[PDB]
RNA sequence: UGGAGAGUUUGAUCCUGGCUCAGGGUGAACGCUGGCGGCGUGCCUAAGACAUGCAAGUCGUGCGGGCCGCGGGGUUUUACUCCGUGGUCAGCGGCGGACGGGUGAGUAACGCGUGGGUGACCUACCCGGAAGAGGGGGACAACCCGGGGAAACUCGGGCUAAUCCCCCAUGUGGACCCGCCCCUUGGGGUGUGUCCAAAGGGCUUUGCCCGCUUCCGGAUGGGCCCGCGUCCCAUCAGCUAGUUGGUGGGGUAAUGGCCCACCAAGGCGACGACGGGUAGCCGGUCUGAGAGGAUGGCCGGCCACAGGGGCACUGAGACACGGGCCCCACUCCUACGGGAGGCAGCAGUUAGGAAUCUUCCGCAAUGGGCGCAAGCCUGACGGAGCGACGCCGCUUGGAGGAAGAAGCCCUUCGGGGUGUAAACUCCUGAACCCGGGACGAAACCCCCGAGGAGGGGACUGACGGUACCGGGGUAAUAGCGCCGGCCAACUCCGUGCCAGCAGCCGCGGUAAUACGGAGGGCGCGAGCGUUACCCGGAUUCACUGGGCGUAAAGGGCGUGUAGGCGGCCUGGGGCGUCCCAUGUGAAA
């Protein structure tokens, strides 16, 4: 009949809610970053980066993109951001960016 | 279960008698003396040629018959002879006689093997302390196998005591008529205590 | 104890990738006599520093790729041919066995 | 996590435990690592006291845990004790 | 420290050479017989179906509650509100449900065994150590109102909580990027710019405990990879398009085409690919002189699966037996509107089959869950039950007792055999009553010292009044196969190629030591035989250990590819090879 895996089920549903929504947020923010980046203006993409990385260790914070994938996507993001920057753009505003 | 019945019918079957039923099977007949030679219809027809293997087999039977036991356990302990090292069959005969029933026998306590099994199984015989049942209980160099507290108060016990005297122990079975006891000692063999069965034949037959 | 094999480099056929013709001796856990058999592993040569025949020493590596394991390290001797040559002949004679 | 505990290997009514280190998750009568003890709660023969003093000490050091009657057998083995 | 053979083709012999048996072994089964006990082991076929019962919870030292209740606190009182407060039940909340458990269907695979790599990784739950706990704010249950449903239970508005969800700060340390430094596959220190923390409970209350946040380290486990070992069909000879390789990205914990883009054409094979058939591998087990042959229940390690197949979420950990969704198949429930179930968990049921168990007891021990503990759950586990189902232990009696009874079989009718056998004589005492009677259990807990190390104090038995010890005491189940050679055991009737026997040779065609029966003997003994099934024998796939003149067997001869295998001197190398030292080869 019953169990405590009905409790485990519903719980898992709430946890999935928060997880899903936050992860999706990360995805979109990153997309914003590449938009303004392949454009070629640091500025707002620096704001986007801050928001992004924060949410990234908000993912590491608990049960989402844990440790690596958070950091891995930090790396890959800033990387793909940086390369397109000096391509038709002056890499300024020292944000999540060294020099 | 030790055949049970016409026992010294084997006293004649092997050919030559054995200390079997006790007083009688040693008196003017183990059923022998009177007419020793195998029973049955063919009782005395004209003895044929026993195939070599069958001389061997008849020896196996012979030995396990005098020793008073089925050849099952006998088989197992012959294997134990193969394993426990020594010139197999010798230390075999030894670790055969070391069994408590006939230890009690040659110690001069029981008159006959069957009688022995009864006495020992009923804990009439104690072993170095506790009244050990089990006719099949091998002892060790030093253990003093006695009788029960109610045995000094027993009858054919004193029969055995008095009528035995003037008969020396199997040179390791150090009894007591003074307290009804009996120390265990060294391992006897084919010559320490002899019997009419060629061991080599027995072993060769057995393990084939 | 990263296992390393000493073997005759076979066929430069790919870029950044070489085939390596290893061959090991062995006894015979039944009949005593010794035997021998060839094995082709994946030499990782990111700048074609190796070519036809030249025996090199190969390395138990990070999974470089799909079956492409076993990098390199120390080159050994070149001007080999002859060996790779015989092996080749045997290959053509594999294409000399037909039931069609 | 790891735990130290008692595993029986006696007959149908002949109890006899061993004190051994194993990562808990392992089954009762199963493999272990360090054969570091044995003990019989029936007092068969005066040998019912066995704990590997040294590496049991050092085991409870490295971050391990015991069982119940294990605490018992160590408060007898004195590996617990510092002598005071 | 271990190795034997015989039957069998001839008038007769030697050699050859198959069929046969002596053997040990089994989760066995079948007929005949079958007493107590110990330990063991008991669906091998339908991975077919399963009704019922139980099998995963727990915490109020995480947080608001309805409901049984007490002081009844307010009520000057009312009607009953409401501080306290013993007890039930859901919720949010936290850890477990990824352990434990069953199965061999799949899988010929890096699955397993095995030796290692990971400078490519993951690891809550207990030990180490440094850094720590500023504030504000939000959602939905439970519960409030109303409705529909057979049940499954379901929708809408409305409510307050918190270790529940958050944002700025606090930043040793950590993460990224870009740069230097030593290292050399992503190892490690480091400079500039951004991002990441934290949660409160309980009291013996001003101090301790349980939980906390961050990193580094420990502990164990685990993924990833690699060398080698791992079954028959060559009447399966060519296999392939994510296929082989790269560069560039996704994804993962990370490596890798596992996946995509694109680009270069390789990738593999008689050293036995690709394909069909077959099976979970093993420490080992049984056999065997040895090598080897078989095989893998129980037990232990590793696999993979839950009726078949695909999937994802949660989470430190899973494609998750007893958690969800989906499709197909299948039974099952209903008032037919529409639904629920998965025992290859434990018992038990049903069919299959020649075959294999009680729908039992205890949480008293061990081990697992969670809890400050108290504590509760615990068909893991501990035990009783049923089966000669196997090993072992044991009993159905022990002593004298006849030139030998009676009965029964043989006869040359004198007797011979069953037979110390019997009856009896005594001795004991299977069973079975009266009594007493267990070990299997000292911790956690309480106090002394602080909860630290150490001391005393106290609860804890299913098994079972059984094991066991004392007294008392009754002669009290014996059967199965063989008896022509192999092979120990022969005479007598009936039967007359009919009835039959048979493992092979053959035995019966009216004198059978073979058939039935009967006397007697051999063997075995709570056992006896039968068939089955594997290893032996079988040196009959011969590696120790073989052969091919005429017995089975030399290619119709050449040729020469590959492979195999090589004369004599010298020294270098030290690859096989031998030795030396350890890690390992867990336990059993």
């Amino acid at each position: 009949r019953n169990l405590s895996a009905l409790k485990r089920h519903r719980q898992s549903l709430k946890r999935r809610l928060r997880n899903k929504a936050k992860k999706s947020a990360i995805k979109t923010l990153s997309k914003k970053a590449v938009q303004l980046a392949q454009e070629g203006k640091a500025e707002e993409a620096l704001k986007i980066m801050r928001k992004a990385e924060s949410l990234i260790d908000k993912a590491a914070k608990g049960s989402t993109l844990h440790k690596n994938a958070a950091a891995r996507r930090k790396s890959r993001l800033m990387r793909k951001v940086r390369q397109l920057l000096e391509a038709a753009g002056a890499p300024l505003i020292g944000g999540g960016l060294s020099a | 279960g030790r055949y049970i019945g016409p026992v010294c019918r084997l006293c004649r079957r092997e050919g030559v008698k054995l200390y079997l039923k006790g007083e009688r099977c040693y008196s003017p007949k183990c059923a022998m003396e009177r007419r020793p030679y195998p029973p049955g219809q063919h009782g005395q027809k004209r003895a044929r040629r026993p195939s070599d293997y069958a001389v061997r087999l008849r020896e196996k039977q012979k030995l396990r018959r005098i020793y008073g036991i089925s050849e099952r356990q006998f088989r197992n302990l012959f294997e134990e002879a193969s394993k426990k090292k020594g010139v197999t069959g010798s230390v075999f005969l030894g670790l055969l006689e070391s069994r408590l029933d006939n230890v009690v026998y040659r110690l001069g306590f029981a008159v006959s093997r069957r009688q022995a099994r009864q006495l020992v199984r009923h804990g009439h015989i104690t072993v170095n302390g506790r009244r050990v049942d089990l006719p099949s209980y091998r002892v060790r160099p030093g253990d003093e196998i006695a009788v029960a507290e109610k045995s000094r108060n027993l009858e054919l016990i004193r029969q055995n005591l008095e009528a035995m005297k003037g008969r020396k122990v199997g040179p390791w079975l150090s009894l007591d008529v003074e307290g009804m006891k009996g120390k265990f000692l060294r391992l006897p063999d084919r010559e320490d205590l002899a019997l009419p069965v060629n061991e080599q034949l027995v072993i060769e037959f057995y393990s084939r | 104890p990263k296992k390393v094999l000493t073997g005759v480099v076979v066929s430069d056929k790919m870029q950044k990738t070489v085939t390596v013709l290893v061959e090991r001796q062995f006894p015979h856990p039944l009949y005593g006599k010794v035997i021998k058999r060839s094995k082709k592993y994946l030499a990782h040569d990111p700048e074609e520093k190796y070519k036809l025949g030249d025996v090199v020493e190969i390395i138990e590596s990070r999974p470089i790729s799909k079956r492409k394991r076993f990098r390199v390290l120390r080159l050994v001797e070149s001007g080999r041919m002859d060996l790779v040559e015989k092996y080749l002949i045997r290959r053509q004679n594999y294409q000399s066995l037909s039931k069609r | 996590m790891v735990k130290i505990r008692l595993a029986r290997f006696g007959s149908k009514h002949n109890p006899h435990y061993r004190i051994v280190v194993t990562d808990a998750r392992r089954k009762r009568d199963g493999k272990y690592i360090e054969k570091i003890g044995y003990y019989d709660p029936r007092k068969t023969t005066p040998d019912w006291l066995k704990v590997d003093v040294e590496r049991a000490r050092y085991w409870l050091s490295v971050g391990a845990q015991p069982t119940d009657t294990a605490r018992r057998l160590l408060r007898q083995a004195g590996v617990f004790r510092q002598e005071a």
